[PDB]
Formats: structure tokens, C-alpha cells, sequence
RNA sequence: AAGGCGGCCCCCUGGACGAAGACUGACGCUCAGGUGCGAAAGCGUGGGGAGCAAACAGGAUUAGAUACCCUGGUAGUCCACGCCGUAAACGAUGUCGACUUGGAGGUUGUGCCCUUGAGGCGUGGCUUCCGGAGCUAACGCGUUAAGUCGACCGCCUGGGGA
């Protein structure tokens, strides 16, 4: 009745465009393609390698959640784009976790600047940071044990482009 | 019999783009959600179940029903449903003119028929490697394409489709020899072949699996009646 | 410029049919909403409803029997171009007596038969079958 | 398209960069445009033409690419 | 106007990027990444095999790689990258 | 165009409360003074076509108006004619 | 029962590289001498297979026509391309007046008196095409009774 | 991805020499509105604003004119 | 309005569209004769003349080459004021009004909305492409009709001769 009209407005509270709640149940597995269905109009093609942690091996099976993300709709026939990006809200949340306390950590482990800052990685992503953000001083992680380990310590982030440099070592400081 | 909340968790209330959209879906249309057509359940239930009704009769006189969705994704629930009733399919490309050039694809299935018996009743082996090998390509052909319907013997008395736009030349077919058609009619599709049209998402393969699943059910009331 | 009002209702009515609209709406005139009693009468629409004080709008309500429409033609004959006026013995039967002649008399717009029958011809407004 | 060799640059690195320059410029390009007069009737009919087969690009084969080709 | 005006932040000849790519246009690749941008390691680097290569074969798509810009026009806008770095 | 000042002071004249503008008469007398205005205009500027057309445009329309005071009221016309100095 | 009537025949060409390949097109139509009709447009390298196929054709795709009587109910106007088509009930006796392909198309519906004029084109096959539509498009006194929401004496 | 409506400018000025900057060429060309993304209404606004400069002679008409 | 109109600035000037209101109160539509505007070439008188270039000249090419190609080159193109009144002056589609499924754009307004951002939801004008019903000999047209109608005008009646 309005029971329709009422369950529509419910369903339009009970979800949102962008990949931010955790809705989609993998609900068949086949390498290479996952496939979810997060109360959209068809279930989405995803890659296997939006979804294998840091070694390479499947971390999901049926019945897991992830949320993807959205604001394009219908290319033929289909339903997303991909919940991976969804993971760098989370990253960034992370980040601006920072502001609160005023440093945000975890480990950052960075050996070498690709243009003028070390890269860091964090969990499975790998960022690259302008060249003083991976160390606090002159310190230099060169002669640091390769691939060493810190957290981040952020330097500089520049806010619409995404580039973010943080400082290993000197727990200190 | 089929619940709305049911449907509504499968996600049969989704439809396509509103530019892939047909105007003569506009009717069983309720609304659009991010640029996106909503199929209006209100409307779509009864008509369902007026379908599944038609069905159930049709089983009743022993009708032949003719399951058809070539899309690929629900191929594998298509042929499932078919052999739970113990009736045909087309999961696999419709032959075009399967229906109207019956008398020319009877002789196909009888040779898909004889092909079977060589392999399976004979047992006399012994074949050129080579012969042999194009003798099982044939078979698996003749299968894929006709392995539902090779114990039809004649034309179906009612045709269930899951896509009208997608099998539309089965649906042409139909309206030409005066078979029933049963379509599931997503808001890019056009109705008007369709005799008895249901409202419904032909993509999601859950809904498509909860359409297929209820006719499934009439139609074995249906014969049991 | 609107020349003739009847015969854009008529055309309205026709492309209403044809589009399969359940109603179909006008501004109103008095000729027009006889005109639209004319054809209750003889059943080829439903319903006419006039709305409105300062501009009223006449809404006719079309009808359809087995899928296709009930109006199967609807011609202006008489037209501000070239006016057409019967006698009661040269008065048309449509359709061979199967659809109706409007055609207003003296006595007010009514069928040809109507008319016939009053011993009275008139105006040939439009051909309904 | 003016350029100037920086210190310690390679010269052929140096007359890629030219060349870069050049294109971007169009400025052959548009040589060749002013060798001759062109109608300016010639000039709308290339315009469009140009135009309606760019639309035929984009349209026409994205529809055929819908459908797979074996 | 928000990128272009102070475009010499990654400028001054080779600084290296982390960008992903987006699609793949049979003669480019388009990783674009750094606020609004973009960049095209068009097919002649990309890898050390010239002509015979075909970008969607050698690389990705939506892919975060190793790309540095070569070359900025700020006036028509052509950052042009490279890979074969 | 005629200047919004002198446009108003039209109305005031010709027009009966003044807020109405849209009188037949005011109108005319609107017509009229843009078609003196832009005689000096076209004196200067005899290939002017284009503009000319507008004038032209205007000068039917102002004789439209005549035409319908006329035939409605005519001794109103006749006062306008009297006032703005129509021949006819 | 039925009666079919080939209309016309006629040779059509198709150039190929040798020379001309010669066809042969059939035009036949049949009917029960009721209501039913059904034309039929058959194709072959001989006349007889072509006409056979024809008549075929007809046999199947037939349509219903509601005749008063012998006659039609009512003037009609029936086209199709360039062949249009008028057609006009006529009382018992005066036969079917009407030329060519419209003739015998008509003969097999089983309607006996008829006044036709076919303007236009004369093109066989499309003016018994538009006789057949004239036909079909051809309502009833009742059924128009149906559609108005009204009994037969109230329409007369 | 036009700066002028999001700006939200008025009317572009000639005098603002540095914004122009961006939108002419390294070889003095005021560049195309498919490449700066431009909105319509604002380029051709631009244009006319990179003209009258070239007049002043704050923008130059060419790079190698002297 | 069509013909057409393209650096920048000023002066004079015509139209279009939107936003709300306020006013006038059918004053409207179409138009034979009539009047005006009307590319290019062309004409007249007076200026101007860089480039381009009918004509013309030479060099090639060729069987020939009163052409194509090359080297030159005068009317003309440019300005002023007159005349000419035609073009595949084309959308080969008269003007005005009403009505009839959709999609993707462009351009130019304008109302609301947290512009939380380049956006979100509308609502007007002009405009490009695709396509439904219907129409069409077919090709195609398809809310900017070649659909469904009304008003007025123009025009056609086998090819040639013309």
C-alpha cells in the first residue's frame, strides 16, 4: 500500500551511494570473479585482486561482507565500481585519525623516495610521501636494516592530490 | 503464493537504467532510485500469481511447458528448474525458427536422438580416432543446443521466458503459432508480445532463481492435480 | 492562429485514441461540451467533465473495448473553411447507420438519426464511427 | 616554439623536446592548412563531415561493441 | 584553475609518481592521479618494446604504478609521462 | 531603445492611471515617439537595413493599433491623431 | 471445402554472373465462401511448385470477415502501398462489380453482390492485400453494439 | 571542471594578467576549452579578456614577435 | 526574416529570451496585386590596388591540349554612392496554431536545495543526433514530422521542343 511507499523511503535510509556500508554478501566464487549483491539492481563483477591480502592468496568466502562503491550506473548491464577504493576511506579515516591526538600510528617502513620522498606502505596499500617525511631529521634510512620498521610519522600530505610522506624511526620525536 | 518480502530480498523491485528504460514499462514502473529504475511490486505480485495460476491450469490439461533464458548467468538454474517438473528448456542460443521450423530441428534432435544410442546402448566402440572425435563434438553440439526439448516430440502448449528483449525471437516464434507466452519483463524490455507479462528483475540471479523456482512448484501441483 | 476549435477537439480525441490516454483535456466551449454529450450518448466516450470558472477545461474520458479504441473515426465535415448544411432528407448516415452524423439544428446538436426523426436538418459538425 | 639547451642536456634529448614543441604548436599542421586557398564552402563541408564521422565513431561502434564478436 | 596554476610542484624533470590508471585508449594507458590531472604514457615507452605491444596487454587496468611526468605543458594542459623509467 | 525615463513620462501622458501602460493609445503614442527617434537615426545611417526593418516593424504595428481604435472608438482615436499629429 | 484461386503468375529475374536466373512468383488466394480469406504469395524456379507453395501460404495466416449475408455491412476503404480500395455493400443480385485481383479475392469470401472501385495502383498483389485489410478492418453491427456499450436496436 | 563557475566570477579582467596566463600557450595561443575545461560562456569571456591584454600589451600575441 | 555576419575599442541601432508581477482586452492568422531586403559574378561614376586571379602571354604535358600542371598576368576582388534581382538563394520541406511514446547531448536563462563540491531536484527558450507509434514508392521523417488536424496562400498535370 503506502507500505511500499514507507518500505522505498526505509530502503533509501537503509543505504547509501558510496562504498561505505558493508552490505554485499559474496554470494559465488570463481577465480578470477567475485561477485557480491549489496542491494543494488544486479550483482557486480569483481575482480579476484581487489580482494587477496598482501601475499596473494583469497582472504573471503561465501557469505562475507564488503562494501564498494558507487555514482555510476548502468554501463549495458552491471552494478559497481569497485569496493577496494572503499579500503582507502578507511585509509584516510586512519589518517585523519592523526589530527585528533596529533599523530597517527601504526608502523611505516620506508627504503627509498621514487621522487624525493621514501614510500610508505601501510597494510596492504604502499604510499609515497615527499622526500622529509620519511625521516625526522637528517637521519636517512639508507643505512637503516632495509625495509625497516617504525610506523609513519606524517611530514606533509597534500590534501586533494594524495600523496602523503610520513617519518620513520625516532620514536622520540 | 509468492511473498512481497520475499521478492523484495531477492531483488526483483530493481530494474535497469532509466535511459536503457522502454515507455511501455511506464505502467509497472513506481518510481526512480539514483538513476535507476524501481519496478512497482504492488503491481507486479498479483500479475505474477495470475501467471503461476495459468501455469498450474495449463500442467493440469498435461501441457508442455518450454523454459527459455540463454543469458549465461542463470543457464545452470534454468535447466535445474526444467528437470525438477519434469519438463524442457532452452538454457543455451534459442535455434532460430525452433518453433515455427519445427519440422526441419525434429529431424536435428531425431539425429542428436541416434547419436546418444551410439554412444551409450550400442557399445560396439571400435571408431577412427579422428571419426570418433568429431562424432562426440557433434553430440555435445546437439546437447548444448537441444537437450532439453528432444523429448518434446511436438510444440509446447505454454512458453516461460526470463528475458523478453533478450529472447525475443522465441517470444515472435510463439505469437506466430498461438503458444502462451510467460515472461519475466525487466523495464528495458517491451510487453507487448508477451501475453501473460510479470514485472521483474532478469538480471539479479537470485530473483531470476525465486521466478523460476515457483513456477517450478505450480507446475508440479499442477500435474499432481 | 486556432481557427476551429470543434476540429482540434476531434483531433485531440483521435491522438487520445490512438495513444491510448485514458482522458483527454481541452480548454471548454459550450458547442464543444455538447458536441462531448453528443457521444456519451451515443457511447463513444465515457465520461465529459467541465472544470473551472475564469478558463474551464473540458475533460473527456476515452473509452476501449478488447484493447483497442472505441472511436474508430472521427472527421470534421462542415469547417470554417467551407460550412456544410443538410436538409432532413439529404441528412448522411455514417457507416451505413452503424456510427453517427453530429449535426446541430435548430433544436440544439444532436445525432443525424435524432435529427431525422425531429424532421430537422442543420450544421454537419462531424462524422463519428 | 623557442627552446634553450640546459646544462649538461644531451642534444638529441634537446631536439625531441623541439620536435615535442613543434606539434604542440601545430604549427606545421597549419603550414600546410595556408599552402592553398580553400573555399570557404570546402572549409564547412570538411567541418562537418569531420564532425559526423566522429559522431559515427562514438556512437554507432560503441553500440556494435555491446555484442561480442565471436 | 586549481591544478594549473601552480603546476611545478612535480615539475622539475623526473619526479617519480605513484598513479593509477584508468583506461586505456589502444594507444595510451591514462594514469591519472595527482588532484585533477592527466597524464598519458601513451604506448611508446611503457615497456622496452616499441610498436608491437598494446598497452592492455602489458600493463593493468586500475592499477596504482610507478609513473613520473617527463614533461608539463600548464597551458594546454598535456602532463605527458612515461613508464619505460 | 526609448530611455525608461521618457518611456514613463509616455505613460503618465497618454495613459488614464498612469500604472496601466498597456492602453491602446499609450501604446501608439510609445510607437510613435521611438519611430521619431529613430528617423534621425536612419538619416545618418541610410544602408542600416537590418535596424530599418525593426522601424518598419514598429510602424505597422502602431498602424494595427489606429486601425482597431477606430473601428472600437472614434473620437479617442481621432484626440490621439490630434495629439501625436497623424496624418491618419 | 475451400476454394483458392491463383490470382496471378508472374516471372521475376535475378542476373548472376553466368546470365539471368528466371523465377516464378505465384499469387493465389482461398477461402471457405464464408467470412474466412487468405492470400498466399508463393515463389519457385517452376510455376506449379510456386503456386503450390502459394496456396500453402494461404492455407495457413487465413482471416475472418464479418459478412451481412452475401454482402458487406457497410461502405469500406481499404489501402495498402499503392493500391486503395473501396468497396461498397449491394443488394442480392447485382453481383460482384469489381476488377482483377480484388474480384477473386472476394469470390472466395464468399460475398456475392458488391460494388468496387480500386483507385490508385492495380498492382495485383498489393490490392488484394488491401481488399483483405478493407475486409478485416470491416465491423459488425453488433460488434459495434459491443464496443458502444449499447443493444443492436438502439444502433438500427 | 571550469575555475570560473566555481570562482564564481562576474566578468573576467583583462588586467588579472596571472589567471590569463594560464589559459594562453607557451607560443602565446589562447588554449582550446576541451583541454582548460572551460564552461562555454566563460571562455569565449577569457578570449576577449587575452585579446584586449595583447592590446595593452600585458600577454604577448606571439612568442617570437619583438 | 532570408541573403548573411568573425581581431580589439567606442558611438548610433534592430531583434530574441527569461523572471515575476501590472496593464490593454481578440487588437489575431494568412495574403493575389503592391512594397521592401536579397550571395557571387556583372554594370555605371569616382577612389584604391598588397595578395589572389577570369582574359592574355610564354613553358610543359599530349596525337592534338585553344585544358588540367608551371612562370608571369590585366579586368575583378577592396572602398563610396547608384543599378542589377539571380544561385543546388536547399532542410531541394510555404506561413500560423493545436494535439500525439522516449533516449543521449549542446547552448542560453531562471526557481528551489545543507552550492556540506566541480553538484541535487526542477522549469523556460533555441539547437545536434538516434529512435517508437504513425506515415511513406521506398529511401526515410519521426514533438524542430514527411505523424494526427484546422486556416490562408504559392505551385504541379507525360518526356522533349522550352
Amino acid at each position: 500500500e503506502s507500505f511500499a511507499q514507507l518500505f522505498e523511503e526505509s530502503l533509501k535510509e537503509i543505504e547509501t551511494r558510496p562504498g561505505s556500508i558493508v552490505r554485499g554478501v559474496v554470494v559465488a566464487i570463481d577465480k578470477d570473479v567475485v561477485l557480491v549483491d549489496a542491494g543494488l539492481k544486479s550483482e557486480s563483477a569483481i575482480p579476484a585482486e581487489q580482494f587477496k591480502n598482501a601475499q596473494g592468496e583469497l582472504e573471503i568466502q561465501v557469505g562475507d561482507e564488503v562494501d564498494v562503491a558507487l555514482d555510476a550506473v548502468e554501463d549495458g548491464f552491471g552494478e559497481t565500481l569497485l569496493s577496494r577504493e572503499k579500503a582507502k576511506r578507511h585509509e584516510a579515516w586512519i589518517t585523519l585519525e592523526k589530527a585528533y591526538e596529533d599523530a597517527e600510528t601504526v608502523t611505516g617502513v620506508i627504503n627509498g623516495k621514487v621522487k624525493g620522498g621514501f614510500t610508505v606502505e601501510l597494510n596492504g596499500i604502499r604510499a609515497f610521501l615527499p622526500g622529509s617525511l620519511v625521516d625526522v631529521r637528517p637521519v636517512r634510512d639508507t643505512l637503516h636494516l632495509e625495509g625497516k620498521e617504525l610506523e609513519f610519522k606524517v611530514i606533509k600530505l597534500d590534501q586533494k592530490r594524495n600523496n602523503v610522506v610520513v617519518s620513520r624511526r625516532a620514536v622520540i620525536e | 503464493t509468492v511473498s512481497m518480502r520475499d521478492m523484495l530480498k531477492a531483488g526483483v523491485h530493481f530494474g535497469h537504467q532509466t535511459r536503457y528504460w522502454n515507455p511501455k514499462m511506464k505502467p509497472f514502473i513506481f518510481g526512480a532510485r539514483n538513476k535507476v529504475h524501481i519496478i512497482n511490486l504492488e503491481k507486479t505480485v498479483p500479475m505474477f500469481n495470475e501467471a503461476l495460476a495459468e501455469l498450474n491450469k495449463i500442467a493440469s490439461r498435461k501441457g508442455k511447458i518450454l523454459f527459455v533464458g540463454t543469458k549465461r548467468a542463470a543457464s545452470e538454474a534454468v535447466k535445474d528448474a526444467a528437470l525438477s517438473c519434469d519438463q524442457f528448456f532452452v538454457n543455451h542460443r534459442w535455434l532460430g525458427g525452433m518453433l515455427t521450423n519445427w519440422k526441419t530441428v525434429r529431424q536435428s534432435i531425431k539425429r542428436l536422438k541416434d547419436l546418444e544410442t551410439q554412444s551409450q546402448d550400442g557399445t560396439f566402440d571400435k571408431l577412427t580416432k579422428k571419426e570418433a572425435l568429431m562424432r562426440t563434438r557433434e553430440l555435445e553440439k546437439l546437447e548444448n543446443s537441444l537437450g532439453g526439448i528432444k523429448d518434446m516430440g511436438g510444440l509446447p502448449d505454454a512458453l516461460f521466458v526470463i528475458d523478453a528483449d533478450h529472447e525475443h525471437i522465441a517470444i515472435k516464434e510463439a505469437n506466430n503459432l498461438g503458444i502462451p507466452v510467460f515472461a519475466i519483463v525487466d523495464t528495458n524490455s517491451d510487453p507487448d508480445g508477451v501475453d501473460f507479462v510479470i514485472p521483474g528483475n532478469d538480471d539479479a540471479i537470485r530473483a531470476v532463481t525465486l521466478y523460476l523456482g515457483a513456477v517450478a512448484a505450480t507446475v508440479r501441483e499442477g500435474r499432481s492435480q | 492562429s486556432m481557427q476551429d476549435p470543434i476540429a482540434d477537439m476531434l483531433t485531440r480525441i483521435r491522438n487520445g485514441q490512438a495513444a491510448n490516454k485514458a482522458a483527454v483535456t481541452m480548454p471548454s466551449s459550450k458547442l464543444k461540451v455538447a458536441i462531448a454529450n453528443v457521444l456519451k450518448e451515443e457511447g463513444f466516450i465515457e465520461d465529459f467533465k467541465v472544470e473551472g470558472d475564469t478558463k474551464p477545461e473540458l475533460e473527456l474520458t476515452l473509452k476501449y473495448f478488447q484493447g483497442k479504441a472505441v472511436v474508430e473515426s472521427i472527421q470534421r465535415v462542415s469547417r470554417p473553411g467551407l460550412r456544410i448544411y443538410k436538409r432532413k432528407d439529404e441528412l448522411p448516415k455514417v457507416m451505413a447507420g452503424l456510427g453517427i452524423a453530429v449535426v446541430s439544428t435548430s433544436k440544439g446538436v444532436m445525432t443525424d438519426r435524432a435529427a431525422r426523426q425531429a424532421g430537422l436538418g442543420g450544421e454537419i459538425i462531424c462524422y463519428v464511427a | 616554439p623557442v627552446i634553450k639547451v640546459r646544462e649538461n642536456e644531451p642534444f638529441d634529448v634537446a631536439l625531441r623536446r623541439f620536435k615535442r614543441s613543434c606539434e604542440k604548436a601545430g604549427v606545421l599542421a597549419e603550414v600546410r592548412r595556408r599552402e592553398f586557398y580553400e573555399k570557404p564552402t570546402t572549409e564547412r563541408k570538411r567541418a562537418k563531415a569531420s564532425a559526423v564521422k566522429r559522431h559515427a565513431k562514438k556512437l554507432a561502434r560503441e553500440n556494435a561493441r555491446r555484442t561480442r564478436l565471436y | 584553475e586549481d591544478p594549473w596554476v601552480a603546476i611545478a610542484k612535480r615539475y622539475p624533470e623526473g619526479t617519480k609518481l605513484t598513479g593509477r590508471v584508468t583506461n586505456l585508449t589502444d594507444y595510451g594507458c591514462f594514469v591519472e592521479i595527482e588532484e585533477g590531472v592527466e597524464g598519458l604514457v601513451h604506448v611508446s615507452e611503457m615497456d622496452w618494446t616499441n610498436k608491437n605491444i598494446h598497452p592492455s596487454k602489458v600493463v593493468n587496468v586500475g592499477d596504482v604504478v610507478e609513473v613520473m611526468v617527463l614533461d608539463i605543458d600548464e597551458e594546454r594542459r598535456r602532463i605527458s609521462l612515461g613508464l619505460k623509467q | 531603445s526609448l530611455s525608461t525615463e521618457a518611456t514613463a513620462k509616455i505613460v503618465s501622458e497618454f495613459g488614464r492611471d498612469a500604472n496601466d501602460t498597456g492602453s491602446t493609445e499609450v501604446q501608439v503614442a510609445l510607437l510613435t515617439a521611438q519611430i521619431n527617434h529613430l528617423q534621425g537615426h536612419f538619416a545618418e545611417h541610410k544602408k542600416d537595413h537590418h535596424s530599418r526593418r525593426g522601424l518598419l516593424r514598429m510602424v505597422s504595428q502602431r498602424r494595427k493599433l489606429l486601425d482597431y481604435l477606430k473601428r472600437k472608438d472614434v473620437a479617442r482615436y481621432t484626440q490621439l491623431i490630434e495629439r501625436l499629429g497623424l496624418r491618419r | 471445402e475451400l476454394q483458392e484461386k491463383l490470382i496471378a503468375v508472374n516471372r521475376v529475374s535475378k542476373t548472376v554472373k553466368g546470365g539471368r536466373i528466371f523465377s516464378f512468383t505465384a499469387l493465389t488466394v482461398v477461402g471457405d465462401g464464408n467470412g474466412r480469406v487468405g492470400f498466399g504469395y508463393g515463389k519457385a524456379r517452376e510455376v506449379p511448385a510456386a503456386i503450390q507453395k502459394a496456396m500453402e501460404k494461404a492455407r495457413r495466416n487465413m482471416i475472418n470477415v464479418a459478412l451481412n449475408n452475401g454482402t458487406l455491412q457497410h461502405p469500406v476503404k481499404g489501402v495498402h502501398t499503392g493500391s486503395r480500395v473501396f468497396m461498397q455493400p449491394a443488394s442480392e443480385g447485382t453481383g460482384i462489380i469489381a476488377g482483377g485481383a480484388m474480384r477473386a479475392v472476394l469470390e472466395v469470401a464468399g460475398v456475392h453482390n458488391v460494388l468496387a472501385k480500386a483507385y490508385g495502383s492495380t498492382n495485383p498483389i498489393n490490392v488484394v492485400r488491401a481488399t483483405i485489410d478493407g475486409l478485416e478492418n470491416m465491423n459488425s453491427p453488433e460488434m459495434v453494439a459491443a464496443k458502444r456499450g449499447k443493444s443492436v436496436e438502439e444502433i438500427l | 571542471f571550469c575555475r570560473f563557475t566555481a570562482e564564481g566570477v562576474q566578468e573576467i579582467d583583462y588586467k588579472d594578467i596571472a589567471t590569463l596566463k594560464n589559459y594562453i600557450t607557451e607560443s602565446g595561443k589562447i588554449v582550446p576549452s576541451r583541454i582548460t575545461g572551460t564552461r562555454a560562456k566563460y571562455q569565449r569571456q577569457l578570449a576577449r579578456a587575452i585579446k584586449r591584454a595583447r592590446y595593452l600589451s600585458l600577454l604577448p600575441y606571439t612568442d617570437r614577435h619583438q
